[PDB]
C-alpha cells in the first residue's frame, strides 16, 4: 500500500505500511516497466486488413494481447484512432487467418475515449496477471471497407468503389445486391437506393476488381459490419462494373452572404446555377436547409432581396418540408408546371450558426376554435400521392384517423390548404382509401372553411367518438396529379397517349423539348421499362382532351415526372400533331446469346434489372418467355446459368406457368422478394427464330 | 542467381509455410499479388518437395514491410527455378497489403477422405482434412465420375456409384472443394481440377456424398395400387426405403421402371388408390432417361438423397399389365 | 459462498468459503432488505381497472417493476389472490394509459401458487440486477 505523490526521491520515503507484516500473497507481486516510449507497438492481426482483427501489443520485443475485461467501444476508439483507421464500430471481426498464442496480457482500467494513444490511458498494467474467464480484445474500425462513388454528374450517383487498404477497386455486377446497395447509400449519407446499373454505365474502372460478395441483411450502417464471402477470381471484366443511383441528388448552397450560415438560396439543376423564389418557401424548409448545412436552426427568412439577385436563372421548385428532415433530398418537391415568380422574390435564410441547437415539437395541439415544430401533424395515406389519401392526425404520440360523420368539403378545404395541397375537390368517406389502424381521435368535425389548422375546428373532443374503422375520412386535393398512357385497346398500357391528371381533369402533354431522359422517366414511373421512344400520332384520338403542360425538361435523378421543370400549367385546346405519344421498351430481355431468341432471362422491376431462378423452371415457363418477346415456340429450358451469370437482384422465384399466360407476371411465383436463390441458378431459354 | 536460397517458415513443416528469400544477407517475405499456380509449382519444385496443393496469402500485414527480391514474377510453370522465367523487379516491390505469400506443397500436406453419416460404411457425406480441419464438398459439379474416384480412394465397392448423401442432415465447417472435375481414372479427388481451396459458390446445405455399392442392396417395387403393376414408386437401397420425386417424371422414364418390373409399357402416371402408404423422408432424384435403359440404375447421374422437393410429390405409375 | 441455516448469530459463524480477496467474475455484490411487512405495496397500473395492468411494486417508498423471468399463470395467481381480484386469466392487458419508468426491478424464483401473498415466495430479489432481454410483468385478473 505504498502511496507516493510522484515527487519523492525514493520509495521508502513515501507513505506505506509496516515493514514485514502484510496480508498479501506472493501471487500478487509488484513490478514496473520503464520506457523511452520508442519500443511500444500496436497491431491488429487476423481480420482481413490492418483495421480489423485481434489487438496485438509488442512492448520491448515481447508479444502479447489485451484482455477484454473492461473493453468497450470507448476504449476501442482510441486504438482505431491511434492506428489511423477511423472510429470503432464493433468489438468483433470476421476471421481470415489464425494468430499465434501468447502468455502475456495487457490490462486497462478505463479510458475517456479522447486519448491520442493507448499508452496515455491511466494505469494500464503490462503482465503480472492472468485472465482466464475473459478473452482477447477484438475491434473492427470504420476504415476496413470504405466505399465511394465516382463518375456521376449528380451528387449521389456513380461507380461503386471500395478501398482495400490504400487502393481502390471496382466491383462486378454479379456480386452486388439490393441489400448491399442499401448499406452503401446509407453509409455515404445518400438516402435510399433508387436503381442498380451494371455493365459500366458510368464508365469502366482501371486497376482492380475485388472478388468478394457482401452478405448484408440490410440494416447495417457500414459495409464493414457486413459479412464478406470470398468468390473465385477472374469471373468478371471491367465492362461489368456496377453503379448505383441514390435518392439525394439535390444541390443547394447559400451565396452572396456575409457569413456562410446566411445567404441567398441557390439550386443547381440541368447544369446551371439558379435561385429559388420566395413563393412556397417557409421556415420549415429553412430549418431543413440549415440542419443539412450544419449551421443549426433558421432565425428567419428575409423577404424581398436582402442579399440581392444574381444570375438570370430562376428555379421555380417547391419544397414541402415538415422541418424534421435532415437533408433537402428527403423533402417532397414538385417542379412541374410551377407558376412564374417575379425576379424580386428570391428565397433567403439566416441560420443561427450555433450548430448546437436541436429543435423539436413544442406545447400541444390545443383543440378548440381560435424554433419548435407544430405539435399536431397531418398526413394523407394510401392515395397514390401527397395530395390524396386517408386523413390522419398525430396526437399523444400516435397516428389516428378522423370519422366519416359530418365530413364534407368545408372540412376538407382546411385539410388541403394546411398541407400545401391547394383546394379540395372531393371529400371521401366510408373507407374509400382503405381501413385505418389506430385510435379515432376526432369525430363530428364542424368547420367554416376559413380556419388554419384542423384542431381549430369544433369537435366533440380528443378521442371522444362512437365510430368504427370502416368509416374513415379522406380528401382529394386540387394539386393532385396522376399519369397514364391511353391507347384505343386499353385505358392503361405501355404504349399510347401521355395524359396528365391535374385539377380533377385530364389533359395531354406537348411534344416540344422531349428528350431521351424525359421519355425514360415516364416509362420508369409507370412501371413499364427503363427507356422508351416517341412514335408519331396514332390513327384515332379519344375525346381530344385539352393540352395541360408543355416544354417538360427532366434532369438526371428524378424517377417521377412531378420533379421535372416545365412551363406553367395552361389548359389549351391543341391539335393531335402536338400531343405526345410514347411507346416503352419491353419489360423482358434475353441476353448473352448467339441469337436474339436464345439467352439469359432478365426482367425489369422496381427500378433495376433482375433475373429468374431456375428452380421449378420447365418448358411451359419457357413458352411464356418466348411468347412475350414475340419469338417462336421454345426448344429447351436451360438450367444452372448455362449462358452466364446474371446482374442485379433476383426478382422471380418458384415460377409455375400454366403455359398460356401472356406474361411471366401472371404466373404464380415468389414475386419481388429476397429468396435464397443465388445468381449461379439463373435460368435461360432457347426459342425458334 | 544461385546465391539466393528459399526457405519456408511459420508452417510447422519444411514443405508448408511462408516463403522467405535471402538477398544481400537479409530475409524477405514475398508479396502475394501476381502469384500464379505456376509459381507455386516452381517454388515447390525448387525445394524438390513435390507439387503444390495451395497458395495462401497468409498474414498480409503492411506494417514491417520488407523489400521483396522476386515480385510480380511471370512464368509458364515449366521452369525449374523462379529466376529462369521473365522478371519484373529485383529487390523491390509495388504491392498492396498481401504480405507473406505462403505455399503448401503436396508432400508436406496431410490430406484424407472419409465417409460419415451413412447407413453403411460406403454411404453418407464426404469430408476432406485440409490442414487439420474437416470440411465438406459442394455438390455443384458432382457426377458419377467424381463418385467413382472417391469410392476407389475410400476402399469401397465400385460396381455401382451413386451421388448424394443418404441421410446426412448437414455439414459444419469449411467447404474446401467445389466443382471437382474428375475424368474417372484419377487416384484421388484432389488430384483432379477444382476451384481453389476455400472458395465456394454455395452453402453448407448442398454437401456432396456418394453411395458405393456392388449391388443387390437396391430394390424397386410399386405399392398402394390394385396390383404390383400400378401404384406409387417405392425404392429401398441398403434396406433404407424411399420414394422418387417427380421433378422430371414423364412417360419415358416411367417406361423404364415398368420394363424393369416386367409389367409392360407405361400408360398413366397415376393410379386408383386401394390402400395407403407410409411416408418416407428420403427422396430419389433422377435427371432424365432415354427409355432404352434396362433399369433405373443404368440411367446417368441418379442422386439418392441430398435434396428435398416440398412443392413436388412422389412419383406414381400404372403399367399395361395391370 | 456464505452458507447459513438462519439461526447463526453472525455471518462469519456460519460456514463460508474463506477470508481472502475474491474476483467474483460472474457474480455481484451482496445486499439485504429488512422490513416489518408494512412498507411493501403491490398494485396494477395502466389497465383500465385495478385488476388489470402492469405489476408495480413499491417497497420502502421506492417504485419499481417485476421482471418476467419466471412469470406465468402460476406465479400471477398469487398476485391476483393477494389483491383480491379473483384468478389470473391472461398475462397481458388492454392499454388505457401510459406508465412511468422505474430503474429498480424485482426478480422471482418460483411460487407454488398457493401462497397468500407475493412476499411469501422463496428467494425473491429486490434490485441488484437489470433486465435487458426481458420486460415488465403484466396480468389480467378474473374480476376485471
Ligand atoms: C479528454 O477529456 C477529459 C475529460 O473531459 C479532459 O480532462 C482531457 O483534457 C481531454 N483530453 C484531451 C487530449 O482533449
Ligand atoms: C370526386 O368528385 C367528382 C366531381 O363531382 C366526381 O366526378 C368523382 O367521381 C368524385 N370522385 C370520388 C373518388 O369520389
Ligand atoms: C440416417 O439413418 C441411418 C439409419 O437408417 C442412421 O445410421 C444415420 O445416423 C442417420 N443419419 C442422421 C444424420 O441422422
Ligand atoms: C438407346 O438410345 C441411345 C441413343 O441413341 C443409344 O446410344 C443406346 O445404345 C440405346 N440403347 C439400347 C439398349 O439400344
Ligand atoms: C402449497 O403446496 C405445496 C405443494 O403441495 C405444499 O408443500 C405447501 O405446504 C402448500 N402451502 C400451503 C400454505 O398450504
Ligand atoms: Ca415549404
Ligand atoms: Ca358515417
Ligand atoms: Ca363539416
Ligand atoms: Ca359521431
Ligand atoms: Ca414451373
Ligand atoms: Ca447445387
Ligand atoms: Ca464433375
Ligand atoms: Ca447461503
Amino acid at each position: 500500500s505504498v502511496s507516493c505523490q510522484g515527487h519523492e526521491p525514493a520509495i521508502w520515503q513515501c507513505k506505506h505500511h509496516e515493514w514485514g507484516k502484510h496480508y498479501c500473497n506472493h501471487n500478487e507481486d509488484a513490478g514496473v516497466t520503464c520506457s523511452d516510449g520508442s519500443d511500444l507497438e500496436l497491431r491488429l492481426r487476423g481480420g482481413g486488413s490492418r483495421c480489423a482483427g485481434t489487438v496485438e501489443v509488442e512492448i520491448q520485443r515481447l508479444l502479447g494481447k489485451v484482455c477484454d475485461r473492461g473493453w468497450g467501444l470507448k476504449e476501442a476508439d482510441v486504438v482505431c484512432r491511434q492506428l489511423g483507421c477511423g472510429s470503432a464500430l464493433k468489438t468483433s471481426y470476421q476471421v481470415y487467418s489464425k494468430i499465434q498464442a501468447t502468455n502475456t496480457w495487457l490490462f486497462l482500467s478505463s479510458c475517456n475515449g479522447n486519448e491520442t494513444s493507448l499508452w496515455d490511458c491511466k494505469n494500464w498494467q503490462w503482465g503480472g496477471l492472468t485472465c482466464d474467464h475473459y478473452e482477447e480484445a477484438k475491434i473492427t474500425c470504420s476504415a476496413h471497407r470504405e466505399p465511394r462513388l465516382v463518375g456521376g454528374d449528380i451528387p449521389c450517383s456513380g461507380r461503386v468503389e471500395v478501398k482495400h487498404g490504400d487502393t481502390w477497386g471496382s466491383i462486378c455486377d454479379s456480386d452486388f445486391s439490393l441489400e448491399a446497395a442499401s448499406v452503401l447509400c446509407r453509409e455515404l449519407q445518400c438516402g435510399t437506393v433508387v436503381s442498380i446499373l451494371g455493365g459500366a454505365h458510368f464508365g469502366e474502372g482501371n486497376g482492380q476488381i475485388w472478388a468478394e460478395e457482401f452478405q448484408c441483411e440490410g440494416h447495417e450502417s457500414h459495409l464493414s459490419l457486413c459479412p464478406v464471402a470470398p468468390r473465385p477470381e477472374g469471373t468478371c471484366s471491367h465492362s461489368r462494373d456496377v453503379g448505383v443511383v441514390c435518392s439525394r441528388y439535390t444541390e443547394i448552397r447559400l451565396v452572396n452572404g456575409k457569413t456562410p450560415c446566411e445567404g441567398r438560396v441557390e439550386l443547381k439543376t440541368l447544369g446551371a446555377w439558379g435561385s429559388l423564389c420566395n413563393s412556397h418557401w417557409d421556415i420549415e424548409d429553412a430549418h431543413v436547409l440549415c440542419q443539412q448545412l450544419k449551421c443549426g436552426v433558421a432565425l428567419s427568412t428575409p423577404g424581398g432581396a436582402r442579399f440581392g439577385k444574381g444570375n438570370g436563372q430562376i428555379w421555380r421548385h417547391m419544397f414541402h418540408c415538415t422541418g424534421t428532415e435532415q437533408h433537402m433530398g428527403d423533402c417532397p418537391v414538385t417542379a412541374l408546371g410551377a407558376s412564374l415568380c417575379p425576379s424580386e422574390q428570391v428565397a433567403s435564410v439566416i441560420c443561427s450558426g450555433n450548430q448546437s441547437q436541436t429543435l423539436s415539437s413544442c406545447n400541444s395541439s390545443s383543440l378548440g376554435p381560435t424554433a419548435c415544430i407544430e405539435s399536431g401533424q397531418l398526413r394523407l395515406v394510401n392515395g397514390g400521392g401527397r395530395c390524396a389519401g386517408r386523413v390522419e392526425i398525430y396526437h399523444e404520440g400516435s397516428w389516428g384517423t378522423i370519422c366519416d360523420d359530418s365530413w364534407d368539403l368545408s372540412d376538407a378545404h382546411v385539410v388541403c390548404r394546411q398541407l400545401g395541397c391547394g383546394e379540395a375537390i372531393n371529400a371521401t368517406g366510408s373507407a374509400h382509401f382503405g381501413e385505418g389502424t389506430g385510435p379515432i381521435w376526432l369525430d363530428e368535425m364542424k368547420c367554416n372553411g376559413k380556419e388554419s389548422r384542423i384542431w381549430q375546428c369544433h369537435s366533440h373532443g380528443w378521442g371522444q367518438q362512437n365510430c368504427r374503422h370502416k368509416e374513415d375520412a379522406g380528401v382529394i386535393c386540387s394539386e393532385f396529379m396522376s399519369l397514364r398512357l391511353t391507347s384505343e385497346a386499353s385505358r392503361e398500357a405501355c404504349a399510347g397517349r401521355l395524359e396528365v391528371f391535374y385539377n380533377g381533369a385530364w389533359g395531354t402533354v406537348g411534344k416540344s423539348s422531349m428528350s431521351e431522359t424525359t421519355v425514360g422517366v415516364v416509362c420508369r414511373q409507370l412501371g413499364c421499362a427503363d427507356k422508351g421512344k416517341i412514335n408519331p400520332a396514332s390513327l384515332d384520338k379519344a375525346m381530344s382532351i385539352p393540352m395541360w403542360v408543355d416544354n417538360v425538361q427532366c434532369p438526371k435523378g428524378p424517377d417521377t415526372l412531378w420533379q421535372c421543370p416545365s412551363s406553367p400549367w395552361e389548359k389549351r385546346l391543341a391539335s393531335p400533331s402536338e400531343e405526345t405519344w410514347i411507346t416503352c421498351d419491353n419489360k423482358i430481355r434475353l441476353q448473352e446469346g448467339p441469337t436474339s431468341c436464345s439467352g439469359r432471362v432478365e426482367i425489369w422491376h422496381g427500378g433495376s434489372w433482375g433475373t429468374v431462378c431456375d428452380d421449378s423452371w420447365d418448358l411451359d415457363d419457357a413458352q411464356v418467355v418466348c411468347q412475350q418477346l414475340g419469338c417462336g415456340p421454345a426448344l429447351k429450358a436451360f438450367k444452372e446459368a448455362e449462358f452466364g451469370q446474371g446482374t442485379g437482384p433476383i426478382w422471380l422465384n418458384e415460377v409455375k406457368c400454366k403455359g398460356n399466360e401472356s406474361s411471366l407476371w401472371d404466373c404464380p411465383a415468389r414475386r419481388w422478394g429476397h429468396s435464397e436463390c443465388g445468381h449461379k441458378e439463373d435460368a435461360a431459354v432457347n426459342c425458334t427464330d | 542467381g544461385s546465391n539466393l536460397e528459399m526457405r519456408l517458415t511459420r508452417g510447422g513443416n519444411m514443405c508448408s509455410g511462408r516463403i522467405e528469400i535471402k538477398f544481400q544477407g537479409r530475409w524477405g517475405t514475398v508479396c502475394d499479388d501476381n502469384f500464379n499456380i505456376d509459381h507455386a509449382s516452381v517454388i515447390c519444385r525448387q525445394l524438390e518437395c513435390g507439387s503444390a496443393v495451395s497458395f495462401s496469402g497468409s498474414s498480409n500485414f503492411g506494417e514491417g514491410s520488407g523489400p521483396i527480391w522476386f515480385d510480380d514474377l511471370i512464368c509458364n510453370g515449366n521452369e525449374s527455378a523462379l529466376w529462369n522465367c521473365k522478371h519484373q523487379g529485383w529487390g523491390k516491390h509495388n504491392c498492396d497489403h498481401a504480405e507473406d505469400a505462403g505455399v503448401i506443397c503436396s508432400k508436406g500436406a496431410d490430406l484424407s477422405l472419409r465417409l460419415v453419416d451413412g447407413v453403411t460404411e460406403c454411404s453418407g457425406r464426404l469430408e476432406v482434412r485440409f490442414q487439420g480441419e474437416w470440411g465438406t464438398i459442394c455438390d455443384d459439379g458432382w457426377d458419377s465420375y467424381d463418385a467413382a474416384v472417391a469410392c476407389k480412394q475410400l476402399g469401397c465397392p465400385t460396381a455401382v456409384t451413386a451421388i448424394g448423401r443418404v441421410n446426412a442432415s448437414k455439414g459444419f465447417g469449411h467447404i474446401w472443394l467445389d466443382s471437382v472435375s474428375c475424368q474417372g481414372h484419377e487416384p484421388a479427388i484432389w488430384q483432379c481440377k477444382h476451384h481453389e481451396w476455400g472458395k465456394h459458390y454455395c452453402n453448407h446445405n448442398e454437401d456432396a456424398g456418394v453411395t458405393c455399392s456392388d449391388g443387390s442392396d437396391l430394390e424397386l417395387r410399386l405399392r398402394g395400387g390394385g396390383s404390383r403393376c400400378a401404384g406409387t414408386v417405392e425404392v429401398e437401397i441398403q434396406r433404407l426405403l424411399g420414394k422418387v420425386c417427380d421433378r422430371g417424371w414423364g412417360l419415358k422414364e416411367a417406361d423404364v421402371v415398368c420394363r424393369q418390373l416386367g409389367c409392360g409399357s407405361a400408360l398413366k402416371t397415376s393410379y386408383q388408390v386401394y390402400s395407403k402408404i407410409q411416408a418416407t423422408n428420403t427422396w430419389l432424384f433422377l435427371s432424365s432417361c432415354n427409355g432404352n435403359e434396362t433399369s433405373l440404375w443404368d440411367c446417368k447421374n441418379w442422386q439418392w438423397g441430398g435434396l428435398t422437393c416440398d412443392h413436388y410429390e412422389e412419383a406414381k405409375i400404372t403399367c399395361s399389365a395391370h
